[PDB]
Parts: structure tokens; sequence; C-alpha cells
């Protein structure tokens, strides 16, 4: 004559020590800009 | 990998062009 609840921990720790998903996300973005910045050269 | 291949085309065709 028991029940319980339970609580997650969440952990994907590595990401969180980071803000999150920062591998292929913000760099992505660095090196996209360039490749808009290089384009706007070749049209031009 | 893509994506520095994707600019260094870029790149490449930039400068063919600029000739």
């Amino acid at each position: 004559g028991q029940q319980i609840f339970s609580q997650a921990l969440l952990n994907a720790n590595r990401r969180g020590e980071a803000k999150t998903a920062l591998a292929e996300v913000q760099a992505r973005h660095q090196e996209l800009l360039k490749l808009e910045k290089s384009m706007a050269e070749l049209t031009q | 990998s893509r994506t520095a291949e994707l600019q260094a085309e870029i790149d490449d065709t930039v400068g063919i062009m600029r000739d």
C-alpha cells in the first residue's frame, strides 16, 4: 500500500555545459555569412 | 566539410571571373 512519483534529471550536460547545441550550429552561422559576402562579390 | 568545399568553390569561381 504505497505509491511514488519520480523526477527526471535532464542531463545531456555536455551540450548544457555550453548554451546547448553550438557544434554545427553557431559555427555554421559563422561561415555562412562568409559565404554571403563572397557571393555578394561574385554577383558584383 | 561540405560548407568549406562550397566556400572554396565560390572563391575559385570568383578568381576565374575576376580574370
